[PDB]
């Protein structure tokens, strides 16, 4: 019943600012103990993790990308919005908003992504 | 982190997966695992350690021997032709550090 | 009449797992109708009692516990679950039949050096009798030669201190944990 719905532009020229978003459903970010992720997918290479929004606006980024990634989550609008600037063709990927709890109702720490978004084939050309 | 790029196996024997990193993240924190078919969405396969959510075969288990995270495959068959990823939160790097990926052939 | 749960969940400071603070609730009605009205944002876990019958029940006693523990340690605070933290800091009995709440506090429990003010006991001669608060701080021995206070080779001050820097993982982050344990109080 938890679902990460994500959207945004995909046909984007290189080197300006790309703003993306993901509307999360099945839960709330007003909950505490919950993060929501962002995941790189260079096709045929690896995955890399971008950022976590925590409920109290606790701010995390990949140490490769500090200044080009800043992140915001609007719980009132039931969405998390991904912002990133000066965008390379290596940044052509598919991005995954994903749900990172720690509940595991018999109370074991999860610290992991259990539910994911389907992805958006972001293209930089 | 550090993860071997691939592994191989006939459909059914005990197949080992390995992962490693530094003492800040894998030597201290707890290890995760994922299964990713090529082109589709990944999914969680083991969280914290040795414990799985609903929808996971119980034959695959982990171990945290210091800096080593060891996913296991026993009973291989067709569906899991997929990239296997270890992540762990890092204390110094202040984020999520994935593994290098490992594709298992059947 | 409003029994105080607005300080068992809003107090600025608690103490450690070896010094788990009690609250003895009686002679009063506590407005339960907001604590589960808060979209249980806090991680909420009841044993035997149910979230739909807090208003319509009565008790001899409601002991309200409070302690602060690291992230991966909230596995312990339930009956039947074993290991170091239960064995040395806080044992629950098996027939405990209350409800447990915990929530994360990287706010108010974390500087960039991390608060070292939160302690935990590693060692003691035996596993705990359940619900025994232990403020004992003697110098633990487990060997052939128990000396007076000469540290080194199992002569430790067993109440070592956590670190709680906010760059830690969620399994290491400081969790603000309250046990609502359980002849007047109704709704
Ligand atoms: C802790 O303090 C906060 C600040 O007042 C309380 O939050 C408000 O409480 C009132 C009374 O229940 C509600 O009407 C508001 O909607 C609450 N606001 C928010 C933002 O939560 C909170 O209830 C207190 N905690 C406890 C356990 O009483």
């Amino acid at each position: 019943q938890i679902t990460l719905k994500e959207s945004g532009p995909t046909l984007v020229k290189p080197k300006q600012t790309l703003t993306l978003t993901c509307t999360f459903s099945g839960f709330s970010l007003k909950k505490n103990g919950v993060g929501v992720g962002w995941i790189r997918q260079p096709p045929g290479k690896a995955l890399e993790w971008l950022a976590l929004i925590y409920w109290d606006d606790s701010k995390r980024y990949n140490p490769s990308l500090k200044t080009r990634l800043t992140i915001t989550g609007d719980t009132s609008k039931n969405q998390v919005v991904l912002t990133l600037t000066n965008v390379d063709p290596v940044d052509t990927a598919t991005y995954f908003c994903a749900h990172r709890p720690d509940l595991d109702s018999d109370l074991i720490v999860v610290d992991a992504f259990d539910m994911w978004g389907q992805g958006t084939m972001v293209t930089v050309s | 982190l550090t993860q071997p790029p691939s592994a191989s196996g006939t459909p059914g024997q005990r197949v080992t997966i390995s992962c490693s990193g530094s003492s800040s993240n894998i030597g201290r924190n707890t290890v995760n695992w994922y299964q990713h078919l090529p082109g589709t969405v990944p999914k969680l396969l083991i969280y914290h350690n040795n414990h799985r959510p609903s929808g996971v075969p119980g034959r695959f288990s982990g171990s945290k021997s210091g800096t080593s995270a060891s996913l296991a495959i026993s009973g291989l068959q067709s569906e899991d032709e997929a990239d296997y990823y270890c992540e762990t939160w890092d204390d110094s790097l202040s984020g999520v550090v994935f593994g290098a990926g490992t594709r298992l052939t059947v | 009449n409003l029994c105080p749960f607005d300080e068992v969940f809003n107090a600025t400071r608690f103490a450690s797992v070896y010094a788990w603070n009690r609250k003895r609730i009686s002679n009063c009605v506590a407005d339960y109708s907001v604590l589960y009205n808060l979209a249980p944002f806090f991680t909420f876990k009841c044993y035997g009692v149910s979230p739909t019958k807090l208003n319509d029940l009565c008790f001899t006693n409601v002991y309200a516990d409070s302690f602060v523990i690291r992230g991966d340690e909230v596995r312990q605070i339930a009956p039947g679950q074993t290991g170091n933290i239960a064995d040395y800091n806080y044992k629950l009995p098996d027939d405990f039949t209350g409800c447990v709440i915990a929530w994360n506090s990287n706010k108010l429990d974390s500087k960039v050096s991390g608060n070292y003010n939160y302690l935990y006991r590693l060692f003691r001669k035996s596993n705990l009798k359940p619900f025994e608060r232990d403020i004992s701080t003697e110098i633990y021995q487990a060997g052939n030669k128990p000396c007076n206070g000469v540290a080194g080779f199992n002569c430790y001050f067993p109440l070592r201190s956590y670190s709680f820097r906010p760059t830690y993982g969620v399994g290491h982050q400081p969790y603000r944990v309250v046990v609502l344990s359980f002849a007047t109080v109704c709704g």
